[PDB]
């Protein structure tokens, strides 16, 4: 497009997906620091990967301050270069390295508020993210946080069709996926954000299971085992089994003790079993938890 | 419920309306093509219909591919010997975009009866990506149809299938469907389907949603009604064969209405 490799100076390697490496680079003409994702095609026998086709096509359309920006695509015969806006850190590294005694409540609130804006924008543009987790949320020095990594994302129709199953890194995966439901929707992204919300408060994953069935059990032990009353249809779902242990719902103030009443409310509405009752990003932006939201920097 | 995305359906409809305009092919491009014709295009699309059913691809994939092809042929002049190569790469790209399990490149080579090599298919893949500038999330007839369907009271699967069928028939014939947006052909197709099966007409709720009336749909509707009447005679028959299937409620066997009464 409007760019060539000649104008970038590589600085260091910042990352590596299953597609290849990411480097921090600098535009020698403008000064701009960028992230270069290299996708190698020469090595590809199946042409341009679908993951990349989705990432590029979907990201081209998503201009929003809380969505990482695809600046350019450099398209050689052997290689594909995605040029991205550069951000210094992800939320996972931030929680591990600097949030040793906690993320302050103002910053949690600011981050969650920005993530909801970003996600709301995705849903409004018929895009499911399908891999929201702390590793895929990028923070800058200005206090912004941005949805990143749209390699697992998907353009949806209304109503949704059956899409790929076992999507979403396991710890962040919604019950409706774990129970093998024919259809899933925007609610799967909210679940992930719910898990992340909790994770920002405690600095530890809310449901760190080691298999599909263990993930379900840890969720059920925290939120109670769902039945027809809380979630109509649950007991009909393909991978629902009647033999499931029936755990009691624990009071929500025990799930995330440091959290205030508004927090708890918002969290409960993000982690509702029934995807139909689960709160939307758009509605969540109005929740009282955000009444005093600011944008503090890390 | 959430499967119909209550909180986003309007935003999405509005967005699709703006995008269908951006993704629109050039209405007059076939006259500007020295070596290919509407007739050759119809042959290609009919073939892609057969490819979709042999590999049990989504209908959405079929629609995306036709969008890619028409946009490509809007700026790139193609010899008749290469038309199929464009179509094949289009179908591959559309498959990678929309399918859970796309056919492998080699299968795409296979269906071309070794007219082309895997290298030619992959290089064309790259060319199409360049020409479209990766702009692949195109609104289709289907994307509008599925939304319009939410306005049936109650849902009628014969209506739904017949609307899909009519919409697919429109892909075959650049003249005259290149001149109508997906949203408008979808509307025409929904009303015709609804009228054919139940006698009912384009609902007021869809007038509210879309701003379209039978007034504004009338041109397209007249064309679609003709296409439906002469479908048993069309040279291209693969869509009619596919809609005889039970998956689609055998709606191709339904009889077209002889008149629309406005
Ligand atoms: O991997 C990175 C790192 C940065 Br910093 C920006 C973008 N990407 C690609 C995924 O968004
Ligand atoms: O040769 C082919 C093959 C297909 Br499939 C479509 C169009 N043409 C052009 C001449 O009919």
């Amino acid at each position: 497009g409007p760019g060539s490799m000649e104008n970038f100076q590589k600085v260091e390697k910042i990352g590596e997906g299953t597609y290849g490496v990411v480097y921090k680079a600098r535009n020698k003409l403008t000064g701009e620091v960028v992230a270069l994702k290299k996708i190698r095609l020469d090595t590809e026998t199946e042409g341009v990967p679908s993951t990349a086709i989705r990432e590029i096509s979907l990201l081209k359309e998503l201009n929003h301050p809380n969505i990482v920006k695809l600046l350019d695509v450099i398209h050689t015969e052997n290689k594909l270069y995605l040029v991205f806006e550069f951000l210094h850190q992800d939320l996972k590294k931030f929680m591990d390295a600097s949030a040793l005694t906690g993320i302050p409540l103002p910053l949690i609130k600011s981050y969650l508020f920005q993530l909801l804006q970003g996600l709301a924008f995705c849903h409004s543009h018929r895009v499911l993210h399908r891999d929201l987790k702390p590793q895929n949320l990028l923070i800058n020095t200005e206090g912004a946080i941005k949805l990143a990594d749209f390699g697992l994302a998907r353009a949806f129709g209304v109503p949704v069709r059956t899409y790929t199953h076992e999507v979403v890194t396991l710890w962040y995966r919604a019950p409706e996926i774990l129970l093998g439901c024919k259809y899933y929707s925007t609610a799967v992204d909210i679940w992930s954000l719910g898990c992340i919300f909790a994770e920002m408060v405690t600095r530890r994953a809310l449901f760190p299971g080691d298999s599909e069935i263990d993930q379900l059990f840890r969720i059920f032990r925290t939120l109670g085992t769902p039945d027809e009353v809380v979630w109509p249809g649950v007991t009909s779902m393909p991978d629902y089994k009647p033999s499931f242990p029936k755990w009691a719902r624990q009071d929500f103030s025990k799930v995330v003790p440091p959290l205030d009443e508004d927090g708890r409310s918002l969290l409960s509405q993000m982690l509702h079993y029934d995807p139909n009752k689960r709160i939307s990003a758009k509605a969540a932006l109005a929740h009282p938890f955000f009444q005093d939201v600011t944008k503090p920097v890390p | 419920g959430v499967n119909e995305v209550p909180d986003y359906h309007e935003d999405i409809h509005t967005y699709l309306r703006e995008m269908e305009v951006k993704c629109k092919p050039k209405v007059g491009y076939m006259k500007k093509q020295p070596d290919i014709t509407n007739s050759m295009r119809a042959i290609l699309v009919d073939w892609l219909v057969e490819v979709g059913e042999e590999y049990k691809l989504q209908n959405e994939t079929l629609h995306l591919a036709v969008n890619y092809i028409d946009r490509f042929l809007s700026s790139m002049s193609v010899l008749r010997g290469k038309l199929q190569l464009v179509g094949t790469a289009a179908m591959l790209l559309a498959s990678k975009f929309e399918e859970i399990y796309p056919p492998e490149v080699a299968e795409f080579v296979y269906i071309t009866d070794d007219t082309y090599t895997k290298k030619q298919v992959l290089r064309m893949e790259h060319l199409v990506l360049k020409v479209l500038a990766f702009d692949l999330a195109a609104p289709t007839i289907n994307q509008f149809l599925t939304q319009y369907f939410l306005h049936q009271q109650p849902a009628n699967c014969k209506v739904e299938s017949l609307a899909m069928f009519l919409g697919e028939l429109s892909l075959i014939d650049a003249d005259p469907y290149l001149k109508y947006l997906p949203s408008v052909i979808a509307a025409a197709a929904f009303h015709l389907a609804l009228y054919t099966v139940t006698g009912q007409s384009w609902p007021e709720s869809l007038v509210q949603k879309t701003g379209y009336t039978l007034e504004t749909l009338k041109p397209c509707l007249l064309d679609l009604h003709q296409t439906y009447l002469r479908a048993p005679q069309h040279a291209q028959q693969s869509i009619r064969e596919k809609y005889k299937n039970s998956k689609y409620h055998g709606v191709s066997l339904l009889n077209p209405p002889e008149t629309l009464n406005v």
